[PDB]
C-alpha cells in the first residue's frame, strides 16, 4: 500500500539556476489522434500548465520555446524570464498546425547555440517532447550529440508511444550514462506529473567544479504612481523597483539589470526553492495496532486515522502515515498535503 | 562466478546468470562424462556459447583426460562469435584465478580470409586463392622457390619466414581471433592459413566450418591430436543435412567443354614432356611401379594439387592402376571418360541415373574399368604435380572430372546421376545437367561421427529433435528442449493467416500475384512500417517471388509512402552488393530515422548475421518457405529419404520450411535486455504452431492464431509502448536472472533433487 520514493539523496547538492530550452516537436505526427484534437494540441495545453509550474517552482531561471517543423528547427519564443512571453506564444501556434517532418538535428544545433550565452552556473540544460517515430537529420549526429556534452549539456526527452535508440542513447550519453531520462508516456495523465517533475532540478551523483559566489543584488518598490516612466521598457511604468547599484527603474520582475547587467531578485524567489534543497523523509505509515495516539489528526484535526475495531476496516488500514524525525502523528491528506503544498513539517517545527 | 556442478569449479565470467545455463550446463557434463551425441534446444537469445564455454574449458583443465576441444560453426560468423567470446573468457580466466592454464586454441576459415599477401588478398575467387597461395608455397612453386628461385616464383614470402620462426612452436599463449590474428600476423609478417595449418597440430580448442570437419577433401588431414577422442561441439548445427549434401556434383558442360581442351592442354602437355622429360615421368612410373606410393601419393609437403573428394584420405585402395601406370595409357581413358560424358550430355530428356547402373553402362558404351576410375584423382594429382602448370582453372574442371570419376567410382545406391537435358526455367534451351549428388547426409556424417563418442551438437532452432535422429540414424541420449524462463514479456510473436478483409494469405498458391493478397501485403507491411522505430527485416520465400511483390508494389503507390517513414533496402543475390547495403541498414537503425530491409529465409542474409534492439524490432516472414520451386533433386533425393527412413516429404517439407522459418527468428534477440515483435505472414502457419522449437511455441500464445492486421497492430502497439517503459522490478529478477554465486548455489541447493 506505499510506492515511495524512498530518500531525498542529491543529498546535499541540486541544480537551481537553471536555463531550461522546452522543444516540442510540430510534425504530421503530432497530427494523429491518440490526443483528443491531436497529441500536439494536449502537449502545448500541457505546455501551459507547465510554464508557470516551472516558473513557480523557478522564478531564477530563464526558458524558451523551440517547434520543429517540416524538419525545420524552428525557435518560437527568445528564452527569457517573463512567463507571459512565453505563455502567449504557445496559443498562437495551439492554433496553426504542424508540417512537415522533426529535424531532431536541427533542434538541438539551434539549441546549442541558444544555450551558449548563459553563464557558468546557470544549468545548461534541454527537455524535448517528440512525437515522431524517426527523424530526419541534416547533418551527423553521433558526432553532434558528443558536441553537447562538450557544453556540459544534460538533456532529456518525453518519448511518445514508442522508443527510439537515438534519443536513448542521447539521454545515456548526455547525462554521463547515468540514464533515466528517456521516459516514454504510457499514459496521458503521466504526462501530466511528467512535466511536472522535469519542473525541479536534477542532479544524481555529480561531478563538482567550482561552485562560486553568485553577485546579485535586491531593489525596492515605489510610491509615486503617477510619476510613471520606465527604463527597461521606457514605458510609463506607474512606478516601481530601482537596482540597488544602478539605482534605475525597472519593470516589476525578479529580472536582470537592464543598466548595470545584474541578477535582481526579491528573496522569495530564494526561498521558493529551500524545499528543492532539503525535502522531507516521508512521513510513515503506522501499524494496525500499535499507533495508539489521539483519536484525531495532529495536522489537520480528523477523529479517526482507524475505525475503533471495524471487523476489516480498521485492521485494514492504519490510517496513520505519521513522521519520524519529529516522531509525532498526521492526518492521511495533511502528510499528502504537507508533503505537497508546504513542506515545513509542523511536528518536526515544532519540539 | 566459481561455482561447481558436482565435481567442477565454473569460472563463469558474467557475474549475472541464467537458471537455464546451469540447467544447460547440468545436462551437457552429465553428457560429457557418459559419452553420447544427444543434442539440445537452446534459445540463443541468452548466451548459449558462453554457456557452453563455461563447462568445456574447466571440464579440459578441471578433469586430465581429453586435452583437445572440437567446437564446429556453421560459419566464419560464428567463428568471429565465437573467437572473441571464448577469449573474454579466457581472459576472465586469468583476471580471477591467476595463470595456470597454457591453453591455445584457434581456427582455421580459408585462404581468401588468411591470404595475408597483398598480392591475392586483392584477387577474388577462392580456388584462384587456392591456386596462387598455392603457387605461393608450392611444392614445385617451393622447389621454384628453393630448387630454381625466378621470377616466375612469387610468394607471399610469409610461410618461409613463418617456417623460419613459426614452425617450432606457437606465438605465445593467444587465442588470436581473426581481429587478433590478422594483425598480429602482419606485424611479423604471417599469412596466418599457414599458422593454423602448422598450428592443426597444437590447440587445444578449435572453431572451423563443418565443411572443415566434414567436406573430406579439406577434411583429410584430421590427425589424432586434432581429433583423436577429445569432445566435439556442432553449434547451430539445424542446417547440418543440407551441407552434407560437400558431396554435390553437377556438371556445367560449358566449363566441361573447357576441360576437353584443358584435358587436351594436358594431353599436350604430357605429351611434350614426355617428349623432353620423359626419365622423371618414367621414374614416376618406377615411382608408380612400385606400388602405391605411399611416400609421395600422399605425402607432399607444399604439392598436393587436387583434394582428397573421397572421405578423408580412406577411400582407396592399393593395387596400382594395371596399365594406367602409363600415364599415356593413363591420360588416353581419361579422354574416353569426358567424351563419354560428352556423349552422355546431350541427352534429349531428364534422365536419372545410379551409379551402378551407369557403372556398366560406362563399360557398355566404353569398356572403362571401376577399378582405375578411382584412381584417376591420384594418378591426376602425380601427373600435374610432375608438370608444374600455369594456371588450374582450366584444371579445376579437369581435377573436377576426376573429381567426379573418383566420386562416380567410390559411391553407390545412397547417391545418384541426374541428367535435365537443360535448366527448365528458359527450358527448351541446351544446358544439361549432368548432376550427381549425394542423398543422405548420414553417410558423410558417419565417418568423424564413428570417431568420437563425445559429439556434441545444438542450434537455436532445433526442431524437431527427431528428424537428425531420424535422417542421419545417429545414435542420440539426451534431447531436452529448453523452454526459455520469462517474467515478462520479452519479445512478441505474432501470427496473420489473414488480412482484415478475413482473406487468407499465402504463397503454396503460386509464384504469382493473387492481387487480393499482395494489394492486402502492401497494407500489412506499411503499417507495421509506421509503427515500429528503427531496425525492421522482411523475409521472403524465394529472390524472384519477393521480385513480383516489389515490382507491382513500386508499380502500386505503397512504396513511397513507406519511404516517408524508414528506409528501404532490398536484398541481391550478389553477396557485395548485399554486404555494402546491409551495413548502412546498421547505420541507419544505429542513427536516428528509422529503416527497413527485405531478404529472402533461404538467403546467406539469413544465415550468418544477427539482429540485435535497434538493429531489429520487428521481423516479417511473407509467406511458408518451400522448394518445390525446384525439381525431383529433392524427391529423387526423397526417394531414398522416404524408401528407407518412414518420412513423407511433407515430414521433410512441413518441418524444413520451419527449419528455415524460425532460422530467421533466432536471430533477432541478442540479449535478454533486447526485444521485439515476431510476425508469421501465411494462412498455414496456424496448422504450423505444432512444429516450433519450444521456447518459440512457449512464447506463442494462442490468441495470437490467424491474427488479422488490425487484431495485430493494437497487441504491438501496446508491446512497444510497454516494453518501452523502463520495465525494471530488479526484484524479480533474482529468479530469472539468479542472484549472482547465491541463488544459483540457493535454488540449485534447493534444485539438488
Ligand atoms: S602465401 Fe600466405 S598470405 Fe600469401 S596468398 Fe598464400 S596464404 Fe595468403
Ligand atoms: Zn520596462
Ligand atoms: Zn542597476
Ligand atoms: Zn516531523
Amino acid at each position: 500500500k506505499k510506492r515511495t520514493a524512498k530518500k531525498n539523496i542529491t543529498p546535499y547538492q541540486r541544480g537551481i539556476i537553471r536555463s531550461l530550452i522546452l522543444t516540442l516537436d510540430c510534425s504530421e505526427a503530432m497530427l494523429e489522434k491518440d490526443l483528443r484534437p491531436n497529441r500536439h494540441a494536449m502537449i502545448i495545453q500541457y505546455a501551459i500548465d507547465f510554464v508557470h509550474e516551472f516558473f513557480d517552482q523557478n522564478p531564477i531561471s530563464q526558458m524558451g520555446i523551440i517547434i520543429m517543423r517540416n524538419g525545420l528547427a524552428q525557435l518560437v519564443s527568445q528564452v527569457s524570464g517573463n512567463p507571459q512571453d512565453h505563455i502567449d506564444a504557445l496559443k498562437s501556434i495551439r492554433k496553426q498546425e504542424p508540417k512537415g517532418n522533426p529535424s531532431l538535428q536541427n533542434a538541438l544545433e539551434m539549441a546549442r547555440g541558444l544555450l551558449l550565452p548563459v553563464p557558468a552556473h546557470c544549468t545548461r540544460e534541454v527537455l524535448i517532447v517528440f512525437g515522431s517515430l524517426s527523424t530526419t537529420d541534416p547533418g551527423d549526429i553521433h558526432q553532434t550529440i558528443d558536441s553537447l556534452v562538450s557544453e556540459k549539456i544534460r538533456v532529456k526527452v518525453l518519448g511518445l508511444s514508442a522508443q527510439v535508440a537515438i534519443c536513448k542513447e542521447l539521454c545515456k550519453a548526455t547525462n554521463y550514462g547515468d540514464e533515466s531520462f528517456y521516459k516514454i508516456l504510457l499514459d496521458e495523465t503521466h504526462l501530466k506529473e511528467l512535466f511536472n517533475e522535469a519542473v525541479t532540478p536534477l542532479p544524481v551523483n555529480k561531478i563538482n567544479k567550482g561552485f562560486t559566489l553568485v553577485k546579485m543584488g535586491f531593489p525596492t518598490r515605489i510610491f509615486e504612481d503617477t510619476p510613471t516612466f520606465c527604463s527597461c521598457h521606457s514605458k510609463l511604468v506607474y512606478g516601481g523597483y530601482f537596482c540597488p547599484n544602478c539605482h534605475s527603474k525597472v519593470c516589476s520582475l525578479p529580472t536582470v539589470c537592464p543598466c548595470c547587467d545584474l541578477m535582481l531578485i526579491l528573496s522569495t524567489h530564494l526561498a521558493r526553492s529551500y524545499h528543492h534543497l532539503m525535502p522531507l523523509k516521508t512521513f510513515a505509515e503506522v501499524p494496525t495496532t500499535e499507533k495508539f495516539r489521539s483519536e484525531d489528526c495532529f495536522s489537520c484535526q480528523s477523529r479517526f486515522p482507524x475505525x475503533x475495531x471495524x471487523x476489516x476496516x480498521x485492521x485494514x488500514x492504519x490510517s496513520r502515515y505519521r513522521c519520524e524525525d519529529c516522531k509525532q502523528e498526521f492526518c492521511v491528506d495533511c502528510d499528502v498535503f504537507i508533503h505537497e503544498i508546504l513542506h515545513n513539517c509542523p511536528g518536526c517545527e515544532s519540539k | 562466478m566459481k561455482f561447481y556442478i558436482d565435481d567442477l569449479p565454473v569460472l563463469f565470467p558474467y557475474p549475472k546468470i541464467y537458471p537455464e545455463q546451469y540447467n544447460y550446463m547440468c545436462d551437457i557434463k552429465k553428457t560429457l562424462d557418459v559419452g553420447g551425441n544427444s543434442i539440445l534446444e537452446m534459445p540463443s537469445g541468452t548466451g548459449k556459447t558462453v554457456s557452453l564455454l563455461s563447462l568445456t574449458i574447466a571440464y579440459q583443465m578441471h578433469y586430465p583426460e581429453h586435452r583437445k576441444i572440437i567446437y564446429c560453426s556453421r560459419t566464419m560468423s560464428e567463428i568471429e562469435k565465437a573467437l572473441v567470446e571464448l577469449e573474454n573468457l579466457m581472459d576472465y580466466r586469468t583476471k580471477e584465478l591467476g595463470y595456470q592454464e597454457d591453453f591455445r586454441g584457434l581456427g582455421l576459415t580459408s585462404r581468401k580470409n588468411l591470404c595475408l599477401h597483398p598480392e591475392v588478398s586483392k584477387e577474388r575467387k577462392g580456388t584462384v586463392v587456392d591456386e596462387k597461395c598455392r603457387r605461393m608455397t608450392n611444392g614445385q612453386a617451393k622447389r621454384k622457390l628453393e630448387e630454381d628461385p625466378e621470377a616466375n616464383v612469387e610468394l607471399c614470402e610469409y610461410h618461409e619466414n613463418l617456417y623460419n620462426i613459426e614452425v617450432e612452436d606457437y606465438l605465445p599463449k593467444g587465442v588470436f581471433s581473426f581481429e587478433k590474428l590478422l594483425k598480429y600476423c602482419e606485424e611479423k609478417t604471417l599469412c596466418p592459413y599457414f599458422i593454423v595449418r602448422r598450428m592443426i597440430s597444437l590447440c587445444n580448442i578449435i572453431i572451423y566450418s563443418y565443411h572443415y570437419l566434414l567436406d573430406p577433401k579439406i577434411a583429410e588431414r584430421v590427425s589424432n591430436e586434432v581429433s583423436k577422442d577429445s569432445i566435439v561441439i556442432f553449434d547451430e548445427a539445424h542446417n547440418i543435412d543440407n551441407v552434407c549434401i560437400s558431396l554435390s556434383l553437377d556438371l556445367t558442360t560449358d566449363a566441361l567443354r573447357r576441360a576437353t581442351r584443358g584435358a587436351n592442354a594436358l594431353d599436350e602437355r604430357i605429351s611434350e614432356v614426355r617428349k623432353v622429360d620423359s626419365q622423371k615421368l618414367q621414374d614416376e612410373y618406377e615411382k608408380l611401379v612400385q606400388g602405391l606410393h605411399s611416400a609421395d601419393i600422399l605425402t607432399d609437403q607444399e604439392e598436393p594439387f587436387v583434394e582428397t573428394p573421397v572421405l578423408p584420405q580412406d577411400l582407396l585402395t592399393e593395387a596400382i592402376p594395371g596399365n594406367i601406370r602409363r600415364a599415356e595409357h593413363f591420360v588416353s581413358f581419361l579422354k574416353r571418360l569426358i567424351e563419354y560424358l560428352k556423349t552422355r550430355m546431350k541427352v534429349l530428356h531428364v534422365i536419372s541415373e545410379t551409379p551402378k547402373s551407369f557403372l556398366q553402362h560406362l563399360k557398355q558404351l566404353t569398356f572403362i574399368e571401376r577399378k582405375p576410375l578411382r584412381f584417376c584423382s591420384e594418378r591426376l594429382s602425380l601427373l600435374v604435380r610432375t608438370l608444374e602448370v600455369t594456371e588450374v582453372e582450366d584444371f579445376t574442371a579437369l581435377k573436377d572430372i576426376a573429381t567426379f570419376a573418383t566420386l562416380i567410382s567410390t559411391y553407390e545406391e545412397g547417391f545418384l546421376l541426374i541428367i535435365e537435358p537443360y535448366e527448365i526455367e528458359n527450358a527448351a534451351v541446351p544446358n544439361p545437367i549432368m548432376r550427381f549428388t549425394c542423398l543422405d547426409a548420414s553417410i558423410a556424417i558417419k565417418p568423424v561421427f564413428e570417431r568420437f563418442s563425445s559429439v556434441i551438437i545444438t542450434s537455436g532452432t532445433i526442431s524437431p529433435l527427431d528428424m537428425y535422429p531420424r535422417m542421419l540414424n545417429f545414435k542420440t541420449v539426451l534431447q531436452k528442449s529448453y523452454a526459455m524462463t520469462l517474467a515478462k514479456k520479452s519479445f512478441l510473436p505474432m501470427i496473420i493467416t489473414k488480412g482484415s478483409d478475413q482473406v487468407a494469405i499465402s504463397s503454396r498458391f503460386e509464384i504469382r500475384n493473387d492481387p487480393s493478397i499482395v494489394r492486402n501485403y502492401g497494407s500489412m507491411l506499411v503499417e507495421f512500417a509506421k509503427i515500429t522505430p528503427d531496425g525492421m527485416v522482411v523475409f521472403f520465400p524465394s529472390y524472384l517471388y519477393m521480385e513480383s511483390i516489389v515490382s507491382m508494389w513500386q508499380t502500386m503507390g505503397i512504396l513511397d509512402e513507406v519511404w516517408k517513414h524508414k528506409l528501404i533496402l532490398v536484398e541481391t543475390p550478389d553477396a557485395q552488393e548485399t554486404s555494402l547495403a546491409l551495413e548502412t541498414y546498421r547505420k541507419a537503425c544505429s542513427n536516428g530515422r528509422g529503416a527497413i530491409l527485405l531478404s529472402v529465409a533461404r538467403g546467406k542474409v539469413s544465415e550468418g548475421i544477427d539482429f540485435d534492439h535497434q538493429y531489429g524490432r520487428t521481423v516479417l516472414m511473407i509467406g511458408i518457405p518451400f522448394q518445390y520451386t525446384e525439381s525431383r533433386i529433392l524427391k529423387a533425393r526423397l526417394e531414398f529419404m522416404r524408401e528407407n527412413y518412414r518420412i513423407r516429404e511433407n515430414d521433410f517439407l512441413s518441418f524444413d520450411a520451419m527449419r528455415h522459418a524460425a532460422q530467421c527468428l533466432g536471430r533477432v534477440l541478442r540479449g535478454k535486455d533486447d526485444y521485439g515483435v515476431m510476425v508469421l505472414a501465411d494462412r498455414r502457419f496456424s496448422r504450423k504452431r505444432s512444429q516450433l522449437p519450444k521456447w518459440i511455441a512457449q512464447g506463442l500464445s494462442d490468441a495470437d492464431l490467424n491474427l488479422s492486421t488490425d487484431m495485430a497492430i493494437s497487441n504491438t502497439k501496446q508491446f512497444l509502448r510497454t516494453m518501452a517503459q523502463p520495465t525494471d522490478p530488479k526484484d524479480q529478477e533474482g529468479v530469472s536472472v539468479w542472484s549472482y554465486e547465491d541463488l544459483i548455489k540457493h535454488q540449485n541447493s534447493r534444485k539438488d533433487q
